[PDB]
């Protein structure tokens, strides 16, 4: 992996030592050349992961979380680069460090052979995401916001310190590939009922899951476009990559503890795609849905059947791209209006055809289309809960109504009826904004012509 | 389909409704005729000579529209106006 | 009573205006200013072409594999002959007439 | 471009509807002001329209006709 | 259709139930009663791939239908007595089913009047 | 014969 | 006589049947026209800047962004909890929780019986 | 945008009213918050809970889709009571009496449906007549095995 | 209830309202042209009956009562106009009423497309920003103390002035774009 | 030449539509009576329903006893 973690620091040099028109164009040429590389992690096998070191291996589920994040770079600096004009260069150089840093805790946080440097390096993704929410955010609550995002996951992964440590002092090891073969039954005991929880919590905070989801409706909002495309597409995607490494220890008690949060996760997602039909912010709208979706994910981890681990990870894929395509749609109509309320800019069909069709695109995606890998994730989901129990397609379809109901309500409100007035200042669509929303959707439809690659490790 | 109107065509129609209205003498009717003042009609038949119109032209003059023409001239002025004509 | 002076003279100002911008939105002659720029081909590169393609797509690599055309066997009737084996199928038992 | 309508004095609600409803009117002391104004709906070309068994039997004159035409073929056509 | 009146605002009792029946023997009240003769053999008719609906005891003039239908082709209204043929047979066999119901009904209006004999009796 | 100027948003980009 | 319109929560009483639209009294006059001076004073204002061929942007409308800041932000300072809002936030919070927590442990305990006896057709399912 | 033009506490004292209705630009008569239980309206006005359909649609609006105007105080549920959603309109048709009779005639379908099936209609014959055993390879049955005779006779 | 210059409806203009209305229910419910004259002439009569009511209070009764009876004998399904609100023709080409400041952002590529239109916008959008400040001086000096009390908007008054508030009702798009 | 339009009067009517209009009209009627003609059992009935009770005993099998 020391293929891709030494050029993602040589991106260091690649942005402080560039000419001060140069930092957006080599940073994103070579970070694009880095995603290209991202290809070679495809090397995977039926039976073994791709094991590199005593450090590093990649199995089929990191390694389409590690694309997704190679590619995410490059469109965070398309993102962020118009409304970070006018800053400072110095403190553009350190925008481009703190995402290019977090781009790298990122890519060996999902290549962790062993699960302490999986803790350090997952909890060192806070504080470049924690240091862009709160220093480049546009609003005054970002710093309130910091403090939620800093602290409830801080809440949850300190006692997630303390049972992996214990891990180490039973089992001897934390490495993941001895693990698959250490692993020893968890009995019934209110200590192992607290081992389980010290081991889930920090990933359920991560998801979110329901009720401790707080965090997320000011963390995504407050943050900027690069944050707010980080933090959906792949910092919740932490939370169902930890959970998946860390239910192989907590069998057989998993399955009379995953009760209580899989009734967290099924009324969850009604409540938030609820919540979602009465938001008059757009990008909390689009929170409030990444919190919707990923409660699928809870699900489909805490039943653990081989479906549901193959449309878990092809959700979170799907919705990585699909929720950081939505709030870059949010950002390009925030830089025309410099608002988020909803109701505010109608009728952008009428001005803007081809963003409109972006739109349109991204929120059939959002609702589940197929045969979208956002649909392959959802569908797979939607059969090992059947199999888990034959009532709770209800709790399943009632959700696949409600969440169509919002993705074209935002569809209707923003881009259609008639346009407003007062506002004159809708430009034409730049290039660079059609270029993002093609790179966001058009990998995106490309996967549904070979989804084998994001369905995860046992496929 | 859907053929443009005129000020002159939607003048000889106007004009050609109040002809076929029987509390309307077809000799002293102008442009500038005051339905109250000139033709001596009473409010009500104000009223059907808007919903006359309305049937004529094919659309819906509203009440606070309809009660302020009061000669055939505002009314082609008001049709004129909500059709765009002499583009 | 219809309008006030008021109502009628800013009607009338504004209908002077309005026709005006409605006469100036008329084309010129001129405009638009452009910049300077086989009977059955329809049955040639839509039918034919894709007939050519689709059927070298299923006679060398779908029909190759297994079980993917899989056709119903046609319908055999008493008085039939097989083409490949030439066993005439014996007709059916003799009726009894019913009318 | 002017189009010529016809004459406001031809549409007479004599041989209408409108004639019986002005003298159902005027049995109870009313008058009607808007006869003369509804009276082309009842004259001209659109006077005298069909009934709904004459709307279906549009074209059943013709269709007899080919029928025995056809029926007297195919009779000689068997001998 | 009065038989609907004749079993619901009539009685159940002499009037025969159409799920359950014949309620009887087929021997009694039939001395020497022949069997149905079928006549296209089952793998001629496994091998025209007729509906199990349509493989009752006259199939076999469905057969000669569809063999003159497919043996006609495209002159599709060239087969229309080998049609009326088959047509006829099922009227024969809906006829059958209709003498049937009415050999049931009759039998149950038999037993009827021979246990009101038998209740007029002692 | 009278066209009119549809106003549309610049579809150039 | 007629029957008479009920209004409903989702069936408004007409404007023409209203009494109170009927009421000539000078009270009324006086805030009809008062209405009318604060939207013709609201209209005006909103118009001088939209008018502008100076403006090109948006005129915030301060009765938007005061919508959007009580939905959300003004919430939680004008909260206090008491029995209403306790027993509703009981009753709709932990409530279908619960309710789901027992139909779902109840159906899953009865198939799993049913599965370990050998008695649900589990013959084809080899997908799960 | 500034500090007291945004909304604040709920109003107890009648000149913190006053300022609350100037602040949402509406008269102090006319000016009625939601009541103070703790849900977190706040000084925020209860207007009457009418549909933006109900609005004067002739009327020059400054938003014509919303039927709304600048300055004027939304609803709390504006985004509730759009075009698009609830419409609180006035029916020819009373509410309840709506009710009743779509009730009733749902009710009175499903009884009538229940009726025809547990008094069904069928045809005066007897079962359809299937040779071979009542077709028993046909309906899938092995031929190791034999089942009972079932034969069928002329009438 | 609703008026952008009058804060009220007189009952001269409820009465004219329910007339309208009666009328236009009514022939939703008299189909044909013949009978629905008949009966809209007996519409006439009956509000040509109490016509010379001079108490008001006997008036507004009346009124509200020939209300209720319009309510109980209303069509449920009325006629409307295409283009009327509620119609099927309805804000229909909304969707292609660009406004006429998008002419503004347009390329040059296909500004010079329309050379003679745009060289008379030009001219277009300057009368305006030199009409403006003449029209605002207008407004500010000819509004009494306390805002406008109605909606309604000034004429211009000088020979060379424009009317107040006038470029988003000239400029405004056609009904078929 | 194409259609003018015309004010409270009739339209004017091509030829054209009002031939193919009786065309297509005589060819509805000339299907109906001949598809009437030909089959006459597809509405009236194919085969004749027998009455049940018309049949004896002797062929129903009902020993009098
Ligand atoms: C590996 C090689 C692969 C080669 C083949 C590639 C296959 C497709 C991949 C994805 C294609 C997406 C690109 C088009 C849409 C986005 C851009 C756009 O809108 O442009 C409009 C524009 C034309 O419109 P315009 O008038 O100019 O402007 C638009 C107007 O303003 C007004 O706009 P509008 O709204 O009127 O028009 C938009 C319209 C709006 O229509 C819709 O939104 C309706 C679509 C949904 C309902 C119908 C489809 C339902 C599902 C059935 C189809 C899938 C299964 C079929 C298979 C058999 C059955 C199983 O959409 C379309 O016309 C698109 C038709 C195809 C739709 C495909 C499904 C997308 C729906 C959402 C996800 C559904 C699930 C995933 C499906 C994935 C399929 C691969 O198109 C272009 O300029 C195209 C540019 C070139 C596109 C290249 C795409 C591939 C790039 C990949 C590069 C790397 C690989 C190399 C291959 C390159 C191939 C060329
Ligand atoms: C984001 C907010 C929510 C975060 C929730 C985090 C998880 C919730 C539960 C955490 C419990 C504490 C960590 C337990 C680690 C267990 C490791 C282990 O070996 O356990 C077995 C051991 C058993 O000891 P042992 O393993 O040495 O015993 C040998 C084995 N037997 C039992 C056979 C003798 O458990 C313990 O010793 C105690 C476990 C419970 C600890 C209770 C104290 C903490 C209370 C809860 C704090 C929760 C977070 C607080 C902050 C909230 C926000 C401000
Ligand atoms: C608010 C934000 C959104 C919500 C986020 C999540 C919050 C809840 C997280 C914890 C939920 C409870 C833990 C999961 C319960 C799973 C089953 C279980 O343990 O049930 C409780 C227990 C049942 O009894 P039993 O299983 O017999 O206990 C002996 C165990 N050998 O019951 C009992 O024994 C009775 C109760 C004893 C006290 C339990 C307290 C410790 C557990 C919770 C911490
Ligand atoms: C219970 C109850 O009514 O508590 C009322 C109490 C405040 O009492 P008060 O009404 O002010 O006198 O209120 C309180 O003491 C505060 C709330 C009491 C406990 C409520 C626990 C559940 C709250 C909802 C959780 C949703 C997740
Ligand atoms: C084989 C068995 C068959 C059984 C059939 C019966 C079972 C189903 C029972 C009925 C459920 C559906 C009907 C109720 C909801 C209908 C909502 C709807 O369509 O609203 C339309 C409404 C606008 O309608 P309208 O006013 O007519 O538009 C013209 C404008 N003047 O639009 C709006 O107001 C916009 C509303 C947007 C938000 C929607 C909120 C409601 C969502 C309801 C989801 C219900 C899911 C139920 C799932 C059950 C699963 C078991
Ligand atoms: C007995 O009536 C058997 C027929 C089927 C059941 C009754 C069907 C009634 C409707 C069909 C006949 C309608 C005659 C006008």
């Amino acid at each position: 992996m020391l293929k891709y973690i030494i050029p993602t620091m040589m991106l260091m040099p690649l942005t402080w030592l560039s000419k001060n028109s140069m930092i957006w164009i080599n940073t994103t040429l070579h970070s694009l050349l880095i995603s290209l590389t991202s290809l070679l992690l495809l090397n995977q096998f039926g039976d073994n992961s791709l094991n590199f070191s005593l450090t590093f291996f990649s199995d089929s589920l990191s390694t389409p979380l590690l694309i997704l994040t190679m590619w995410l770079l490059p469109l965070m600096l398309m993102a962020s680069q118009h409304h970070l004009s006018k800053e400072n260069l110095a403190r553009k150089k350190l925008f481009i460090s703190m995402l290019i840093l977090l781009q790298l805790f990122l890519i060996m946080t999902f290549t962790a052979t062993e699960l302490i440097f999986f803790y350090i390096m997952f909890e060192a993704t806070l504080v470049p995401t924690l240091i862009i929410i709160t220093r480049w955010g546009n609003q005054t609550e970002r710093l309130n916001a910091g403090l939620y995002f800093l602290f409830y996951t801080l809440a949850g992964s300190l006692p997630l310190l303390v049972a992996l440590i214990y891990i180490q002092n039973t089992m001897g090891s934390l490495n993941f590939l001895i693990l698959q073969y250490w692993v020893q039954p968890m009995p019934n005991s209110w200590s192992n009922t607290f081992m389980w929880l010290a081991c889930m919590m920090a990933f359920m905070v991560k998801m979110p899951l329901y009720g401790l989801h707080l965090w997320l409706p000011k963390a995504h909002v407050e943050a900027p476009i690069a944050g707010s495309m980080v933090l959906a597409a792949i910092l919740l995607k932490l939370g169902g990559y930890g959970m998946m490494r860390i239910t192989l220890l907590l069998n057989p008690i998993t399955d009379f503890m995953a009760y209580p949060f899989i009734m967290l996760s099924l009324w969850g997602m009604i409540m938030t795609s609820s919540i979602c039909l009465r938001q008059t912010d757009l990008k909390s709208l689009i929170a409030y849905s990444s919190v919707s979706h990923m409660a699928l994910v809870i699900v489909a981890i805490l039943i653990q059947t081989p479906w549901s681990y193959m449309g878990a990870t092809a959700l979170m894929i799907a919705h990585g791209l699909t929720s950081s395509m939505l709030f870059c749609l949010a950002n390009s109509n925030y830089e025309r209006v410099h608002s988020r309320t909803m109701i505010l800019a109608r009728g952008l069909q009428t001005l803007l055809p081809l963003m409109a069709a972006w739109w349109l695109l991204a929120s059939l995606t959002n609702l589940a289309l197929p045969p979208s890998i956002n649909l392959i994730g959802e569908l797979f989901v939607v059969m090992s809960t059947f199999s888990w129990s034959n009532i709770t397609i209800i709790l399943m379809g009632l959700n696949m109504v409600i969440t169509a109901l919002y993705s074209l309500y935002m569809l209707i409100t923003t881009q259609r009826g008639k346009h407003t007035h007062h506002i004159n200042n809708i430009l034409p669509s730049f290039t660079r904004e059609n270029a993002l929303m093609s790179l966001h959707m058009l990998p995106l439809l490309l996967l549904s012509l070979n989804p084998k690659i994001i369905l995860g490790p046992l496929y | 389909d859907a053929p443009p109107l005129t000020l002159e065509g939607i003048k000889d129609r106007v004009l050609y409704v109040l002809k076929l209205y029987d509390k309307i003498d077809p000799e002293k009717l102008s442009v500038n005729s005051h339905f109250m003042k000139d033709l001596g009609l009473d409010s009500l038949d104000q009223v059907e000579i808007i919903m006359a119109m309305e049937d004529e032209f094919g659309f819906e003059i509203p009440d606070i529209d309809a009660e302020k023409l009061m000669c055939p001239q505002e009314i082609v002025d008001y049709i004129a106006d909500k059709k765009d004509v002499y583009e | 009573s219809g309008y006030t002076p008021d109502e009628k003279l800013r009607l009338q100002q504004l209908r002077e205006l309005r026709r005006r911008w409605l006469k100036d939105q008329e084309l010129s002659p001129r405009e638009p200013v452009l910049p300077p720029r086989r009977h059955s081909i329809f049955a040639f590169t839509h039918v034919l072409i894709p007939v050519w393609i689709i059927h070298y797509y299923l006679k060398y690599h779908v029909t190759t594999k297994p079980y993917t055309i899989v056709e119903k066997k046609p319908r055999i009737f008493p008085g039939d002959t097989i083409l490949e084996t030439g066993e005439v199928i014996p007709p059916m038992k003799e009726f009894p007439d019913q009318h | 471009s002017k189009m010529e309508l016809p004459d406001y004095k031809q549409w007479k609600i004599e041989g209408t509807p409108l004639e019986t409803v002005q003298e159902k009117l005027a049995a109870r002391g009313l008058r009607d002001p808007w006869g003369r104004n509804e009276a082309w709906r009842y004259m001209g070309g659109f006077a005298n329209n069909v009934s709904f068994v004459g709307a279906l039997l549009k074209g059943f004159k013709w269709g007899f006709a080919a029928f025995v035409v056809a029926v007297g073929a195919e009779y000689y056509l068997e001998s | 259709g009065a038989h609907l009146a004749r079993r619901y605002l009539g009685d159940a009792s002499v009037e025969p139930e159409p799920l359950r029946m014949p309620t009887f023997p087929p021997d009694y009240g039939f001395p020497e009663r022949k069997e149905r003769e079928m006549v296209a053999t089952q793998q001629e008719m496994n091998d025209a791939q007729l509906v199990l609906q349509q493989r009752d005891y006259c199939a076999h003039y469905l057969i000669r239908f569809l063999k003159c239908k497919r043996d006609s082709f495209p002159n599709f209204l060239a087969c229309k007595h080998e049609q009326h043929d088959w047509d006829y047979c099922e009227h024969l066999d809906y006829v059958k089913r209709m003498k049937e119901f009415e050999r049931e009904r009759r039998l149950l209006q038999r037993k009827k009047r021979r246990e009101q004999r038998e209740a007029d009796m002692a | 014969g009278k066209r009119l100027f549809i106003i549309k948003p610049s579809g150039f980009y | 006589s007629f029957p008479k319109y009920e209004p409903s929560r989702l069936a408004s009483l007409p404007t023409t049947l209203d009494p109170a639209e009927y009421d000539i009294s000078s009270e009324t006059r006086k805030a009809q026209a008062e209405r009318l001076a604060i939207r013709s004073r609201l209209k005006r204002e909103y118009q001088l800047q939209y008018n502008d061929p100076s403006r090109r942007g948006v005129v915030e409308d301060p009765a938007l962004i005061r919508w959007t800041c009580a939905r959300s932000a003004n919430v939680y300072p004008n909260f206090r909890p008491n029995t209403k809002t306790s027993l509703l936030g009981a009753l709709f919070g932990i409530g279908p929780l619960i309710f789901w927590y027992y139909v779902f442990k109840t159906d899953r305990d009865r198939k799993e019986k049913l599965i370990q006896e050998g008695k649900l057709d589990r013959t084809f399912n080899i997908s799960y | 945008i500034t500090k007291d033009m945004l909304p604040g506490p709920y109003p107890k004292t009648p000149e913190e009213r006053a300022a609350a209705a100037k602040k949402y630009n509406m008269r102090v008569e006319d000016y009625e918050p939601y009541p103070d239980d703790g849900m977190g309206y706040g000084d925020y006005p209860k207007l009457p809970d009418r549909s933006q359909q109900e609005r004067d649609p002739w009327y020059d609006w400054d938003h014509p889709d919303l039927r709304l105007n600048w300055g004027e105080p939304m609803h709390w549920d504006l985004d509730m009571y759009i075009r698009n959603r609830v419409d609180t309109s006035p029916t020819p048709v009373n509410w309840n009496l709506m009710c009743k009779h779509l009730f009733g005639f749902v009710a009175f379908m499903l009884f009538m449906f229940w009726v025809g099936e547990t008094y069904p209609t069928y045809q005066p014959v007897g079962p359809k007549q299937y040779p071979y055993n009542n077709l028993y390879l046909e309906r899938g049955g092995d031929p190791n095995k034999e089942p009972e005779p079932v034969v069928h006779y002329e009438i | 209830a609703f008026l952008p210059s009058a804060a009220y409806l007189t009952h001269q203009q409820k009465v004219l309202q329910l007339y309208k209305r009666a009328l236009r229910h009514l022939e939703s419910r008299c189909v044909h042209r013949d009978k629905y004259r008949y009966f809209a002439c007996l519409l006439r009569a009956r509000f040509d009956e109490h016509k010379n009511e001079k108490d008001m209070v006997k008036a507004t009764q009346l009124l509200r009562e020939a209300e209720k009876e319009f309510w109980h004998g209303q069509h449920p399904q009325p006629y409307i106009f295409p283009e009327s609100p509620g119609g099927t023709s309805y804000e229909r080409y909304e969707c292609y009423k660009v406004p006429e400041w998008c002419l503004d952002d347009w390329h040059p590529s296909e500004k010079a497309m329309y050379p003679d239109y745009f060289a008379k916008r030009e001219q277009w959008k300057k009368l305006r920003r030199e009409s403006w400040e003449r029209e605002v001086k207008q407004l500010q000096e000819e509004t009494p103390v306390g805002g406008p009390r109605t909606e309604a908007l000034p004429p211009a008054r000088k020979q060379g002035d424009l009317p107040p508030l006038w470029w988003h009702i000239v400029t405004r798009p056609r009904e078929r774009p | 030449a194409h259609i003018e339009p015309r004010y409270r009067q009739f339209p004017q009517l091509t030829r054209s539509q009002v031939i193919q209009a009786e065309f297509f009209s005589a060819t509805m009627w000339f299907w109906i009576l001949w598809r009437f003609w030909h089959d006459s059992d597809a509405v009236l009935g194919h085969f004749p329903y027998p009455d049940p009770s018309q049949w004896t005993d002797e062929e129903l099998g009902i020993p009098p006893d």
